[PDB]
């Protein structure tokens, strides 16, 4: 939400003496304590956030200061006086005086009239509003960058809608715009997208955990259609032969098909046709039977190829030949996979391969992926083309499943069994792969390409049971797709799309940060003494008062079981010293550019870094453009006086010093500090002096004293006054002349321009272009 | 102090067993390398005796 | 488990190995060099510890 | 670094009494540490406070 800022923040001072003869402007920007020993562009940030604060930038704003304007009471006169700034009746008030001293006649009605149209507000071409008014330099400079700055991101709702319409999807009804939004619409977005990759990659456990957890969460409640378990037991039972006299293969089939566990599964099922490489294995039972064979062969045949590694590869197929083929687990330990593949199609089982999955394109652009397609696999490996399965020997492998011999001779137990069950698997799969295949896509639509292809499951937290596996195929269920959890989807998609932009903001801040405070590590000890105590008030700083960190960082980060603080803390020292690509914001440029003034024009923000001292018998050159009396302030300091150099002397070594007083009966320059001062000019005539002494000697060293100036203006004819000056005071401190302080008579300076954007633009606070469907 | 504990008195002991003793009394309180347990023997003969 | 402690937890542990060389002086750290020994750790302690 | 100054009838009219032998600390080291290292490892680890 963009700020409108009614009035231009100036800072013009106007101090004029009781007498009248001299006047000046100054600037007030409030004194800084500046410290010394320490980095200067450190604290020249620190200062630039209050400065920001103190006017009215740091947050996101525009101009509207065009409407304050009066017209004049003269017909001719249609000019728009702008009432910000300096007002130009307390200057002519101050001129008036000034020609009042000097015995001048007061300002004619000509002069007036052009000094009080001064400050004026005039269309530009465009329709922006150009306001000229009185104000200072640091103030103009900073406002004028600032609006540029926030002006970078401030687009054309035309424009934004153009970036957007990628990532529409089709379904959602469109938003009608009113005209005027359409015609003078503007809208203040950041475009940039920060990458999450840096968190998923250096912690990929905790960030895969925590969205598969939610997306299961999510997938979990999907309302389903299914066939009674009991009515598909009798119908198996009658395709093959069960009987309740006699114990059969079959029966133990049938005796543990379990559907309690079948939204689990099926969120499995979803995750690993959502993601690029989602691995899942069962543990079969120390003797394997055929609820093993069974779910293996599922596993085999309508799990995705990229789901199945190579090792549960070779594990299914080890148990597979467990059971059908004679052997034992030590017999096929060295076994590879061609071995095996050749041991069980010798005895004729054909389901001894892997079935690559077939990806299907989104309609629409992934979301946090511009100028990028997304894909998804479709369930069941099932060809959308030919709405089949992959193999197109199926139902031949099932017939050769039948008419095999396996564990007997005679007898075609097993192989009845395992076909039927097989050919009842197939059938349910066929019917119902559209809904998965519609669900897998609306649920990768809430994931971006960087999640797509970076998140993997390494906990192995979710396993699927064989009994829970062959009973997910035998009973599919058919996934129902209800208004109320539609409307659920679309409110997860509002939480993920904040969730992300808050997590790629944190990232970006932790990236600063991290490349900001430390430095490169070494093999020597102290070195990392020095970084554990830097990382230690690291942490502790980010974590006092408002937390850096967003809640939601803080929750991945914790997931594994850490205190909040450590996983943050690992986090950043695992990020020293990267090379990840950073967006240089606008706020950023904003406190640049504010510290390099600060660093810059020193003497705005009441310190200086280098000053003077020497008796009051010994002449020097002032600025005596104010008129203040022994003022204390030099255009610049003397290089040369009386014909020889002046010295300079480090405030160290003037410290350490302990013939202080030699040193001193001639005056020196102290420098390589930063001397901070104060200063109050006063209206009257009076002697010009400091506060506190200039110097106090300690055994220890010697220091500086505070350094406060009592400025009084001077009349020339005063005995009292000049007989005061030059007996009472004995030795006198020299500072260059502060740029803030300006003289009345050149007041054309003060004058600068701010350009406010047009009055007829409207702001759009939801940019959105398109609307739920109910 | 250079120990925590003394591993030994010096004016206590008379002979080199009073030193051994000792060492052993002590060597809770010293970082031992192998802590003490049962001790396990794989020879064992008895000579016949008068 | 072991590893992300491990990681998470080593500058700790080289600045507490830092400051107990630290203590040494040099003279007795040169002594000992002279002497060795072995260290048996039971297997429950070990994986306590990490 | 240099050291401070003291009053000035110290300076004028003092004298201080000094040993200059430093002294060494082999008499202590040199010895067969095998059996009295462990307790001294004790002290080591007890002289910094943990936990």
């Amino acid at each position: 939400e963009l700020i409108k800022v009614p009035t231009i923040p100036h800072n013009l001072v106007l101090i004029q003496s009781d007498n009248g003869k001299h006047a000046l402007i100054k600037e007030d920007l409030g004194q800084w304590p500046v410290e010394t020993g320490i980095s200067l562009v450190n604290q020249a940030g620190v200062f630039a956030v209050q400065l920001a604060n103190k006017l009215g930038i740091d947050k996101p704003f525009v101009l509207d200061a065009g409407s304050n304007y009066f017209t004049d009471t003269s017909f001719i006169d249609t000019r728009k006086y702008c009432t910000d700034g300096l007002s130009p009746r307390e200057i002519q008030k101050a001129l008036n005086r000034q020609r009042a001293y000097y015995d001048r006649p007061e300002l004619t009605i000509s002069e007036n009239k052009t000094l009080l149209s001064q400050s004026i507000i005039y269309p530009d071409a465009d329709g922006n509003d150009v306001s000229i008014i009185f104000s200072g330099a640091m103030s103009h400079a900073i406002f004028t960058y600032a609006q540029s700055q926030w002006n970078k991101n401030i687009i054309k709702l035309d424009d934004y809608i153009r970036e957007i319409t990628l990532t529409v999807p089709k379904q959602y009804r469109p938003r009608r715009f009113k005209e005027i939004e359409h015609t003078h619409g503007y809208v203040y977005r950041e475009l940039n997208q920060g990458s999450l990759l840096p968190l998923v990659d250096a912690n990929l456990k905790e960030s895969s955990s925590y969205y598969f957890k939610k997306l299961m969460s999510s997938i979990s409640n999907v309302p389903v259609d299914a066939r009674t378990l009991q009515s598909a037991t009798a119908a198996l039972a009658a395709d093959t032969g069960q009987a309740v006299n006699r114990a059969q293969h079959v029966s133990m089939l049938t005796n543990r098909l379990t559907t309690a566990n079948a939204p689990t599964v099926r969120a499995i099922t979803v995750l690993t046709c959502m993601f690029k490489q989602f691995r899942i294995g069962m543990t079969y039972a120390l003797d394997p039977n055929i609820m093993d064979v069974a779910a293996a062969t599922c596993m085999l045949l309508f799990r995705p190829a990229q789901s199945i590694s190579d090792e549960q590869y070779r594990y299914c197929l080890q148990t597979m030949a467990v059971f059908l083929t004679n052997t034992t687990y030590d017999i096929v330990n060295n076994d590879t996979i061609d071995v095996l593949k050749m041991k069980l199609r010798n005895q004729g089982w054909p389901f001894v391969e892997r079935y690559n999955a077939v990806e299907i394109d989104m309609s629409v652009e992934p979301l946090r992926s511009p100028g990028q397609v997304g894909r998804y696999y479709n369930p069941f490996n099932i060809d959308p083309l030919t709405k089949k399965h992959v193999e197109d020997r199926l139902e031949e492998f099932i017939n050769q499943v039948q008419v095999g011999r396996f564990r007997n001779a005679s007898g075609n137990a097993v192989g009845t069994t395992l076909a039927a069950f097989l050919r009842a698997c197939r059938d349910k799969t066929s019917a119902n792969w559209r809904g998965y295949s519609v669900l897998v896509s609306r649920y990768r639509s809430l994931i971006p390409n960087e999640l797509f292809e970076s998140l993997r499951n390494i906990s192995g937290e979710y396993n699927i049971n064989p009994q829970d596996e062959h009973s997910f195929f035998f009973a599919l269920a058919q996934i129902n797709a209800d208004d109320e959890f539609i409307g659920a989807i679309d409110k997860e998609s509002a939480e993920y799309l904040d969730e992300y932009a808050t997590l790629a903001r944190d990232i970006s801040n932790s990236l600063t940060l991290v490349k900001a405070a430390f430095g490169p590590l070494e093999r020597t000890s102290g070195s990392i003494i020095n970084h554990a105590n830097n990382l230690n008030k690291v942490i502790n700083h980010v974590f006092a008062d408002k937390p850096l960190i967003s809640e939601t960082m803080l929750k991945i980060l914790t997931i594994d079981g850490t205190t909040g603080k450590d996983g943050y803390r690992n986090w950043l020292d695992k990020l020293v010293g990267h090379n990840y690509p950073v967006y240089v914001e606008p706020v950023v440029n904003i406190m640049n550019f504010i510290s390099a003034r600060f660093v810059a024009d020193s003497s705005y923000f009441g310190y200086t870094n280098e000053i003077m001292i020497m008796p009051n018998h010994i002449n020097v050159p002032v600025d005596d453009r104010f008129g203040f009396r022994d003022s204390p302030f030099c255009t610049s300091l003397p290089r040369t006086i009386m014909g020889n150099d002046v010295r300079r002397i480090s405030y160290n070594v003037f410290s350490m010093m302990e013939d202080i007083d030699d040193v001193i009966s001639e005056g020196f320059i102290l420098y390589d500090a930063y001397f901070n001062f104060s200063y109050d000019i006063m209206t009257t005539d009076g002697v010009t002096r400091l506060k506190e002494d200039i110097l106090i000697v300690t055994d220890t060293g010697n220091d500086i004293k505070p350094i406060h100036f009592y400025i009084y203006f001077e009349n020339r004819n005063d005995k009292k006054l000049r007989y005061e000056s030059k007996m009472n005071v004995s030795y006198r401190l020299y500072i260059k002349t502060p740029a803030c302080l300006l003289p009345l008579s050149d007041y054309m300076r003060a004058q600068h321009d701010y350009v406010s954007p047009s009055s007829s633009r409207v702001y759009i606070k939801d940019p959105a272009v398109v609307y739920t469907r109910s | 102090k250079l120990f925590e504990t003394s591993p030994f008195d010096p004016l206590t002991i008379k002979n080199n067993q009073d030193v051994v003793d000792k060492l052993y009394a002590t060597q809770s309180s010293s970082i031992q390398e192998v802590v003490p347990t049962k001790t396990f023997a794989t020879e064992l003969q008895f000579g016949v005796t008068s």
